[PDB]
RNA sequence: AUACAGUGAAACUGCGAAUGGCUCAUUAAAUCAGUUAUCGUUUAUUUGAUAGUUACAUGGUAUAACUGUGGUAAUUCUAGAGCUAAUACAUGCAAUCUCGACCCUUUGGAAGAGAUGUAUUUAUUAGGAUGAUUCAUAAUAACUUUUCGAAUCGCAUGGCCUUGUGCUGGCGAUGGUUCAUUCAAAUUUCUGCCCUAUCAACUUUCGAUGGUAGGAUAGUGGCCUACCAUGGUUUCAACGGGUCGGGUCCGGAGAGGGAGCCUGAGAAACG
C-alpha cells in the first residue's frame, strides 16, 4: 500500500489538493528489505516489464575490493559498525549501502603476503592504519551496492581520507 | 566541507593512497556547453555538490531563464523573481505581474540580494527545483 | 486508456489517405513498423483505395498472401503494414514499381517507377553511434541498421541502400547548395536547395531551402531530407518537380 | 559434492579461522578427502561464466590449506604422470607413452600447476618429485612429440603445441614467484 | 520538529477514541 | 526428559531450508515426505518470523513476517490459515488487545503504531521516537511504549489521547512489562539498571541494579517478566545471563548461565501447566527449560535455526518459535502436561515423532575467551570437552576460574 | 462401511460391504498410510495385507492426508490461488461410508475379484527410449520392429493402428542439426569478411 | 504407408482477454489546450541488425484427455487405482585471428611467438557522438540460490563420392541474447478571459521549504525514513467562498461495501 504519488502532498502555495484518482500501479512502492547478517536468505521480486529483483533480506558473504591494489575476494562479514543515515540501523545489524561493516581480514592478508612475501619492500608498504586493522583480524569496509535492490553486498576496504574520517567518526 | 555524517565525494573518481604522487585530490569537472564558461572556482575548488551543474551529475537541457535574485536564506537554493506584463483586453490594458521561480545555485556562483542570473533547466533536484543557476551577473 | 489502442475511428485517421467518410465507422490502423502511425500508408489503403486493384479488404488480403506484393524487396503479408516515405512497392505481376513521395498537395502520391532505379532506396542517417564489439553502425529513418558504414558518414547525411544486400553504395552530405525534400511542416512535399542552416545550439535547428522559382521559405532540420546535388536528383521526382 | 551449496561450502566449512573450520587434530583424517573432493572439480570443463567461476574456486582455496597438504594435492595430479622412467634413463622419452592420451593428461597436469601458481604465487610449495619433474618431463614430452610426428597428425600436433606453451609459461612463472 | 510526530501532541484522536474500555474490576489486589 | 519437534525443519543447521524446497520435487518418491504429518497448514512465512503469540481464548494464533512483511492468523480449530494481512514496515512487537484475533495493536520499525481491527487498518499513529518493546494495561486502557529516549510513552486507548510521558533517569528501554497481580511496570534500560514505575501514580517506586560477579563486561537488560504470584521477578541481561529476583529483596535469588554469550530475547513462567515450579529462559539459539527453585535444568530446545521469539500455550506442554527459517518450529513435551484440546490425537503419534534429545547441560566457551581465562593448558584435558569452534566447561569450573582470573 | 480395495499389480478393484462392527474396530484409529492385517479383517483377507489411501464419509466430502483429526475442517486446499473448502480428517472413524485400501502383499487364499483377474494396460511406450526399456532392446536393435501395434476390426475391414515414435533419430534429425551448424559456421565467415573489408576500407582512406 | 502419415472430437501446450462499449456525480491550472525534456525512465508486438568458445539425441524427477472402482441430496463436487506424449516440465555436448623470421617467392607461401563468449553486481583503467557527460564502447579483478549461447516442426530429396544409406544439403515455420525502430506509458519545462477583500493571512498542527545519506521506484524527485538549516506563497490577491473539459471527434473520471493479495509488456483488472 506504499505509493509515490506527488498528489497527496500540498502544493508549493500551500494548497491541500484534492483527492483525484484511486492509487495506480505504475506509482508503486513496496516494503523495504531489512537486510541483516545471517544465512543468505532472498526473495525475488516480479517488477515492471520482464525485468527482475532481489531482495537481500539476509546475507553474510559479499565481494570487497582493495583498490590500491585493485583486487577482489569475498570475505564474510562480521557486523554493522557505522551507519551514516541512522544508528538504529547500526544497532540490529542492518545492512544497507554506505553501511560501515567489519569484513574478514583473511583471503587480503593471505593474497598480500603472497603477491609481495611479506607480512621489494617499498611496494609493499601500506597504510599504517590497515596494517593495524589487519594486526587486528577485521577491515573497515563501505558496502557499495544496494542490498535491497540487487541482491548482493559488494563494497570496498575503506582507506585514505575515508579511513580517518570514519575512524574518528566512530 | 566534510561537515556532514557521511564523508562527500566525487562518487567514481578514484585518489590512490598508494601512489601520493601529488597532494591536490584528483576533481572531476564539464563543461556546460551553451558557450557558458565554466568558472574557475568551481574547477579548483574543494566543495563536493552532487547537483552541482559543473561538477555534478546533473545535465542543463531544455528552456533557458533569467531573473533577479530576491532571496537567499535556503542552503545552496535561491529564489528568483521573473516579471512580465500581461495584457486585460477588457480595459485594453497591461499590468504587470511576477512569478517566484525557486532555482538550485552550487557554491562555486557568489550570489547576492538582487543580482541577474541566468538559469537553465535540469531534471527535478526536489519539490519544487527545477532549475540551476549558471550565470551570475 | 489502461494500455495500448488497438482501433482508428475514421475521422480521426490522418487526412492525407482520403478515407470515404459513408463506407463505415473505423480506418484501418496502421501495424507498429518502419514508419511512424501518422507518416504511414498502409498497403490495405494503398492498394485499395489508391490503386483501385481490389474492392474490398478481403480481396487485398487474398492479394497479400499470394505474395504478389514486395515492400523493399521482400515480401509482406500484412494487411495494415505501413509503408512511408521512400519505400519501394513491387508487384511482379502487373509488373510496376512504386515509390512513395509526397506531392505538392501533401499527400502519397502513385509514381511509378522503372526497375533500375527501383533496385534502391534512400534513407536519412538520424543516427550514427558504435554497437557492440565496436562495430561502427547507422540508424536510417526506415530503422535498417546498418553495420560497418562509411566513416565520412554522419548524422543528417542520406544513404543509397540497395534494396537486394542492405547496404550503402553512395551517400550525400548534408551541406548548401544540395536538393532537399521536406518531410514535415507546412511545406511537405516541395522540393528545393539548401541555402542557409541557422544553427541554435541545444534548440530546434533551421534550414532555409530556395526553389527553382527563387521563392525561399524556412524549415525545422527534422523534416529535412537530402535527396541529391542540385539538378540532379538520385530518384526520379513526381510530376511538378515539387513547385509551389 | 552438490553443485548450489559448493560456493558456500567453501567459504564458510574450509576458510582458515573460519568457525566451522576442521579442527586441528582432525585434520589429518579429513583432509585427504577434501583434497580428493576438491580434485575432482578441477576436471570440469570451464565453458561458462559460472564454471570459470567453480574453477577458480577450487584453485582459490588452496592457500587455506597447510603446506604439507598443498604439497600433497600437486602429487594426486602427477600421480597419473609417468615420469620416473624418464630421469631413470638417460633423460629418454619412451615411444610407447607418446600418444594423445598422454598428452591428454599432460595438459591436464599443467593446466593445474599453473592455476595454483597464479593462486599462490611465492607462497607455492615447490618439491622436486611432486611438481618439478613432471613439469619438466612434460616439456621433454612436447619436444619428443613434435619432431618425431609426421604431418599428418595435426591434431595430435596441436596438442602437443599447445603442451610447449603452457609448459614453458609455466616453467617462467616458477621462476619468478619462487 | 513537530513534522513526523516527533514533537509529542496531546489531541484527542478520533478513530481511536473509546477503542477499549477500562475494567471497572481494577487491580485483583485491594 | 523427551522432546518431540511436531513441526520445523529437520535439515542439517549448515544446509539451508530454501534447497529443501528444490530437493522437495526430487524426494517427492521418498515415503518419509508422505509420512510426515504438518499440525497446521502453511505454519510458515515466506523467509523468515518475528514473533509469535497465542491469543488468551486459546482458539487463534497470530504471527508476524520478514517479507512482504505480513500478519497471519490461524484458527486452531481447523488447523489451517485465516487471513493474511501486508503492511507497510516491517513489525518489532505488537500483542492482541482482545480475547480473541480481532483486536491488536502493532508496533512496527518506521515508529509507527498500526492498530489492526478485525476487517482492516484502523489507524496509524506515530510516537515521537523509535520503539522497542509494547505493554497493555488492561485496568487503565493505557498503553506503554518503550523508546530509544530517556522518556516513555504513553497513549490511552479509552480518551484516544497521549498522556503525559513517563520520564526515565536512563536512555533506552529494550523491554517493558507489567505485573498483573499489582501493576508494577518494570522497564529495562540499556545499562544495568531496571526502573520500576507505580501505574496509578507517576513515580519511580525504586531501581534495581543488577550486579553480576563472574563477568566484568557491561551488560543490558533485554527482557522481564512477572509471575503471575504478584511477587517474583525475572531479568534478562544480554551477557546470557537469566536473574529471578523476589521483588522484596534486592538479592537475586538465583543467577543461571545459559552459557553461549547470547542476549535473552523472551522469558516465560510455567506456572499454568503444572508444576508451577519451572521457568524458560529463550536465547538466539537455545530454549531451555529449568526450575525456579533450584536451577536445575530440566528440558532443553535446541533447533537448528536462530530463535527469534518463543511462546507457550497455556495450560498444555506444547511451544511455537519464530525462527529465521521458512517454516515455524512446534515442539511438545508431554511430561509437561497433555497436549491441546485440538491436538487431541498428538499423543497417538507421539513414537512417529522425531523425539529429538550435553549441551544445555555445560556452558560454552570460545577460544578467546579460554585464552582471557588461562586455561590454554587444559586443551585436551577431559574438563575441555571441545565442540564447534569453543570449548565446554562445568559451570561451576568457569565461576572458578573467572572470579581468579 | 463399503471397503473399495485395488490391487494395483493386476490393476483390479472391487467393493465389498461390510456390516459386523468389528473388523471395522480393527480399521478404526489408524492413518493413511499406515498397513493393517487383512486376518482381522476377516478369514478372507487372512495374510493380505491392506495399505489405507483415503475414503469419504456419510456426507461425500473426502479424506485428506496430514490432518490429524477424526472431523471436518474447512482447509485452505490448492487444485495460484486455493479454495477454503470442507475436507474429512485423516484419522479413519465410524463417520466414514466408504474406504479405499492397496494390496500391498498377498495372502493365502485368492479373492475372486482382484487377484484372479487382470486389467491391461490401456496404452504402452511411445518415446523411444521407453520401447527401449520396456523391450530392453540393445542400442544396434531399431525400435521400428518392436513398435506395439493393435489391431482395430470395422466389419469386414482390419487394420493395424501404431503410435508415432518421438524423440527418433532419423535422417531429417542429422540433415536439420547439420544445417544448423552450417549457418552459424556461414555466418561466422560473412561477418569476418565484413570485418576485412572495413578494414581495407580504413586503410584506403588513411 | 509395419514407426506415424488423409480428416479429426477430447485434453495439454502457445496467443488474447488492459481494445471496444456505456453514464456524467465529482472536481475551477485539479484535470485540460498549446508548448518543452527524458544526458531521468519501462515497452508484448512489428521492422532491421545480432551469439564458432548419451549427442545417429537424456529423464519421469509425469500427468491430462482416456480405462475402471466408489461416496454424496448435490453442483462447472469428489477420493482410490491403471496409462501415455511435447516448442509443457527438468537435464545436457581436432576452430579462428594477429605479429610474423625464412625475406625463401618480392600478390605469395611460411619457422616460431601470441590472443580468443554473453548476462547480473561491485571495484578499477581507457574514452567515435552530442552544446554538454561518470555517454557509446573496450579492458582488468572477482561475484552470482543467475542467466542466454536450438535434445523443436513442415515441405522437397539435390551434389558428391572414398556404396556405406558414408559425407555434403534447398525453401520455410517456431524460438533466443543485446541494440536500434515502432506501438505505447510515466513523469516534466513555459503560457493560458468568471465574480470576488462584506475571504488577509496560509503552510509549518503527524514535511511545510532546502541540504546530505539511505529505502522504494521502471526510473528523477521529501515519494518515504534519519540528522541538520528555518524556511516557502501573499494586497501585483496567496488562502477561502459562489457559480465534466476541449474541439459527432479528442481527452477526463466511474461500474455489492470497505480491507488485503494474485498474473501480465500493459490493470491496484468488469477476472
Ligand atoms: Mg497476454
Ligand atoms: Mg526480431
Ligand atoms: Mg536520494
Amino acid at each position: 500500500g506504499i505509493s509515490r504519488d506527488s498528489r497527496h502532498k500540498r502544493s508549493a502555495t500551500g494548497a491541500k489538493r484534492a483527492q483525484f484518482r484511486k492509487k495506480r500501479k505504475f506509482e508503486l512502492g513496496r516494503q523495504p528489505a531489512n537486510t541483516k547478517i545471517g544465512a543468505k536468505r532472498i526473495h525475488s521480486v516480479r517488477t515492471r516489464g520482464g525485468n527482475k529483483k532481489y531482495r537481500a533480506l539476509r546475507i553474510e558473504t559479499g565481494n570487497f575490493s582493495w583498490a590500491s591494489e585493485g583486487i577482489s575476494k569475498k570475505t564474510r562479514i562480521a557486523g554493522v559498525v557505522y551507519h551514516p543515515s541512522n544508528n538504529e540501523l547500526v544497532r540490529t545489524n542492518t545492512l544497507t549501502k554506505a553501511a560501515i561493516v567489519q569484513i574478514d581480514a583473511t583471503p587480503f592478508r593471505q593474497w598480500f603476503e603472497a603477491h609481495y612475501g611479506q607480512t621489494r619492500a617499498a611496494s609493499a608498504k601500506i597504510e599504517s592504519s590497515v596494517e593495524s586493522q589487519f594486526s587486528a583480524g577485521r577491515l573497515y569496509a563501505c558496502i557499495s551496492s544496494r542490498p535491497g535492490q540487487s541482491g548482493r553486498c559488494d563494497g570496498y576496504i575503506l582507506e585514505g581520507e575515508e579511513l580517518a574520517f570514519y575512524l574518528r567518526r566512530l | 566541507v566534510q561537515s556532514e555524517r557521511a564523508f562527500q565525494k566525487q562518487p567514481h573518481i578514484f585518489n590512490n593512497p598508494k601512489v601520493k604522487t601529488s597532494k591536490r585530490t584528483k576533481r572531476w569537472y564539464k563543461n556546460a556547453g551553451l558557450g557558458f564558461k565554466t568558472p574557475k572556482t568551481a574547477i579548483e575548488g574543494s566543495y563536493i555538490d552532487k547537483k552541482c551543474p559543473f561538477t555534478g551529475l546533473v545535465s542543463i537541457r531544455g528552456k533557458i531563464l533569467t531573473g533577479t535574485v530576491v532571496s537567499t536564506k535556503m542552503h545552496r537554493t535561491i529564489v528568483i523573481r521573473r516579471a512580465y506584463l500581461h495584457y486585460i483586453p477588457k480595459y485594453n490594458r497591461y499590468e504587470k505581474r511576477h512569478k517566484n521561480v525557486p532555482v538550485h545555485v552550487s557554491p562555486a556562483f557568489r550570489v547576492q540580494v538582487g543580482d541577474i542570473v541566468t538559469v537553465g533547466q535540469c531534471r527535478p533536484i526536489s519539490k519544487t527545483v527545477r532549475f540551476n543557476v549558471v550565470k551570475v551577473s | 486508456a489502461r494500455g495500448p489502442k488497438k482501433h482508428l475511428k475514421r475521422l480521426a485517421a490522418p487526412h492525407h489517405w482520403l478515407l470515404d467518410k459513408l463506407s463505415g465507422c473505423y480506418a484501418p490502423r496502421p501495424s507498429a513498423g518502419p514508419h511512424k502511425l501518422r507518416e504511414s500508408l498502409p498497403l490495405i489503403v494503398f492498394l485499395r483505395n489508391r490503386l483501385k486493384y481490389a474492392l474490398n479488404g478481403r480481396e487485398v488480403k487474398a492479394i497479400l498472401m499470394q505474395r504478389h506484393v514486395k515492400v523493399d524487396g521482400k515480401v509482406r503479408t500484412d494487411t495494415t503494414y505501413p509503408a512511408g516515405f521512400m519505400d519501394v512497392i513491387t508487384l511482379d505481376a502487373t509488373n510496376e514499381n512504386f515509390r512513395l513521395v509526397y506531392d505538392v498537395k501533401g499527400r502519397f502520391a502513385v509514381h511509378r517507377i522503372t526497375d533500375e532505379e527501383a533496385s534502391y532506396k534512400l534513407g536519412k542517417v538520424k543516427k550514427v553511434q558504435l554497437g557492440k564489439k565496436g562495430v561502427p553502425y547507422v540508424v536510417t529513418h526506415d530503422g535498417r541498421t546498418i553495420r560497418y558504414p562509411d566513416p565520412n558518414i554522419k548524422v543528417n547525411d542520406t544513404v543509397k541502400i540497395d534494396l537486394a544486400s542492405g547496404k550503402i553504395t553512395d551517400f550525400i552530405k548534408f551541406d548548401a547548395g544540395k536538393l532537399v525534400y521536406v518531410t514535415g511542416g507546412r511545406n511537405l512535399g516541395r522540393i528545393g536547395t539548401i541555402v542557409h542552416k541557422e544553427r541554435h545550439d541545444g534548440g530546434f535547428d533551421l534550414v532555409h531551402i530556395k526553389d527553382s522559382l527563387d521563392n525561399t521559405f524556412v524549415t525545422r532540420l527534422n523534416n529535412v531530407f537530402v535527396i541529391g546535388e542540385q539538378g540532379k536528383p538520385y530518384i526520379s521526382l513526381p510530376k511538378g518537380k515539387g513547385i509551389k | 559434492l552438490d553443485d548450489t551449496l559448493f560456493k558456500d561450502e567453501i567459504t564458510t566449512f574450509l576458510t582458515e579461522n573460519g568457525s566451522q573450520s576442521i579442527k586441528a587434530e582432525d585434520e589429518k583424517v579429513v583432509m585427504p578427502y577434501v583434497l580428493r573432493i576438491f580434485f575432482g572439480r578441477a576436471q570440469v570443463p570451464p565453458t561458462s561464466g559460472q564454471k570459470r567461476s567453480r574453477k577458480i574456486a577450487v584453485i582459490s582455496v588452496l592457500p587455506n590449506f597447510k603446506k604439507p597438504y598443498i604439497n600433497d594435492f600437486l602429487s594426486l595430479a602427477s600421480e597419473r604422470l609417468d615420469y620416473n622412467y624418464f630421469f631413470g634413463n638417460s633423460h629418454q622419452i619412451n615411444s610407447s607413452k607418446a600418444t594423445l592420451k598422454t598428452i591428454r593428461r599432460m595438459t591436464g597436469f599443467v593446466n593445474i600447476v599453473n592455476s595454483t601458481l597464479s593462486v599462490l604465487r611465492t607462497n607455492f610449495p615447490l618439491h622436486t618429485n611432486s611438481v618439478l619433474q613432471p613439469l619438466i618431463y612434460s616439456i621433454a614430452m612436447a619436444y619428443y612429440v613434435l619432431d618425431t610426428e609426421s604431418t599428418e597428425e595435426v591434431h595430435l600436433r596441436k596438442m602437443a603445441s599447445n603442451l610447449r606453451q603452457q609448459g614453458l609459461k609455466c616453467l617462467s612463472s616458477v621462476f619468478e614467484f619462487v | 520538529k513537530a513534522s513526523k510526530g516527533r514533537k509529542l501532541n496531546y489531541s484527542v484522536q478520533d478513530p481511536i477514541a473509546n477503542y477499549e474500555a477500562p475494567i471497572t474490576s481494577g487491580y485483583k489486589w485491594s | 526428559v523427551s522432546v518431540y519437534q511436531v513441526s520445523g525443519t529437520n535439515v542439517s543447521r549448515s544446509l539451508p531450508d530454501w534447497i529443501a524446497k528444490k530437493r522437495k520435487r526430487q524426494l517427492k518418491n521418498d515415503l518419509e515426505y508422505q509420512n510426515r504429518v504438518e499440525l497446521i497448514q502453511d505454519f510458515e512465512f515466506s523467509e523468515a518470523s518475528n514473533k509469535i503469540k497465542v491469543s488468551r481464548d486459546g482458539q487463534y494464533c497470530m504471527a508476524t513476517g520478514t517479507y512482504k512483511p505480513q500478519i497471519h492468523v490461524y484458527d486452531f480449530a481447523n488447523l489451517s490459515l485465516k487471513f493474511d494481512r501486508h503492511t507497510d514496515a516491517e513489525n518489532v512487537d505488537f500483542t492482541i488487545l482482545s480475547d480473541d484475533w480481532t483486536k491488536s495493536v502493532h508496533l512496527q520499525n518506521d515508529r509507527s503504531i498500526q492498530f489492526q481491527n478485525k476487517g482492516g487498518l484502523h489507524y496509524t499513529t506515530r510516537i515521537p521516537k523509535f520503539g522497542r518493546s509494547l505493554v497493555y494495561n488492561k485496568v487503565n486502557c493505557d498503553l506503554y511504549v518503550g523508546a530509544s529516549g530517556n522518556e516513555l510513552y504513553r497513549l490511552n486507548l479509552e480518551k484516544g489521547r497521549f498522556l503525559n510521558p513517563f520520564k526515565l533517569d536512563t536512555e533506552g528501554v529494550n523491554h517493558v512489562s507489567i505485573n498483573e497481580v499489582n501493576g508494577l511496570l518494570a522497564a529495562g534500560t540499556e545499562t544495568n539498571v531496571v526502573e520500576f514505575w507505580d501505574p496509578r501514580s507517576r513515580s519511580r517506586v525504586s531501581k534495581l541494579y543488577l550486579e553480576n560477579n563472574i563477568d566484568n563486561r557491561p551488560f543490558q537488560v533485554t527482557t522481564t517478566s512477572f509471575r503471575n504470584d504478584g511477587l517474583t521477578f525475572a531479568c534478562g541481561t544480554s551477557n546470557g545471563y537469566s536473574y529471578i529476583y523476589d521483588l522484596r529483596t534486592s538479592e537475586p535469588s538465583i543467577i543461571k548461565d545459559q552459557g553461549y554469550g547470547f542476549d535473552i530475547k523472551k522469558i516465560i513462567w510455567l506456572d499454568n501447566v503444572g508444576t508451577e515450579n519451572k521457568i524458560v529462559t529463550c536465547d538466539k539459539r537455545i530454549a531451555k527449560i529449568w526450575d525456579r527453585l533450584d536451577g536445575k535444568a530440566y528440558a532443553s530446545m535446541e533447533p537448528s535455526v536462530d530463535i527469534n521469539d518463543i511462546e507457550h500455550v497455556p495450560g498444555t506442554g506444547m511451544f511455537f518459535t519464530a525462527n529465521e527459517s521458512i517454516p515455524m518450529h512446534t515442539y511438545y513435551i508431554p511430561s509437561l502436561g497433555p497436549s491441546p484440546r485440538w491436538c487431541s490425537f498428538l499423543d497417538s503419534i507421539t513414537e512417529e515423532l522425531e523425539e529429538k534429545p550435553v549441551y544445555s547441560n555445560y556452558r560454552f566457551i570460545t577460544r578467546d575467551d579460554v585464552k582471557k581465562l588461562n586455561l590454554t593448558h587444559l586443551v585436551g584435558s577431559r574438563v575441555l570437552r571441545a565442540y564447534m569452534h569453543g570449548f565446554f566447561i562445568n559451570t561451576e569450573l568457569y565461576d572458578k576460574v573467572s572470579l581468579i582470573a | 462401511m463399503k471397503l473399495n480395495i485395488s490391487y494395483p499389480v493386476n490393476g483390479s478393484q472391487k467393493t465389498f460391504e461390510i456390516d459386523d462392527e468389528h473388523r471395522i474396530r480393527v480399521f478404526f484409529d489408524k492413518r493413511i498410510g499406515q498397513e493393517v492385517d487383512g486376518e482381522a479383517v476377516g478369514d478372507e483377507f487372512k495374510g493380505y495385507v491392506f495399505k489405507i489411501s483415503g475414503g469419504n464419509d456419510k456426507q461425500g466430502f473426502p479424506m485428506k492426508q496430514g490432518v490429524l483429526l477424526p472431523t471436518r475442517i474447512k482447509l485452505l486446499l490448492t487444485k495460484g490461488e486455493r479454495k477454503r473448502k470442507s475436507v474429512r480428517g485423516a484419522i479413519v472413524g465410524p463417520d466414514l461410508a466408504v474406504l479405499a485400501l492397496v494390496i500391498v502383499k498377498k495372502g493365502e487364499q485368492e479373492l475372486e475379484g482382484l487377484t484372479d483377474t487382470t486389467v491391461p494396460k490401456r496404452l504402452g511406450p511411445k518415446r523411444a527410449n521407453n520401447i527401449r526399456k520396456f523391450f530392453g532392446l540393445s542400442k544396434e536393435d531399431d525400435v521400428r520392429d518392436f513398435v506395439i501395434r493393435r489391431e482395430v476390426t470395422k466389419g469386414e475391414k482390419t487394420y493395424t493402428k501404431a503410435p508415432k515414435i518421438q524423440r527418433l533419430v532419423t535422417p531429417q534429425r542429422l540433415q536439420r542439426k547439420r544445417h544448423q551448424r552450417a549457418l552459424k559456421v556461414r555466418n561466422a565467415q560473412a561477418q569476418r569478411e565484413a570485418a576485412a573489408e572495413y578494414a581495407q576500407l580504413l586503410a584506403k582512406r588513411l
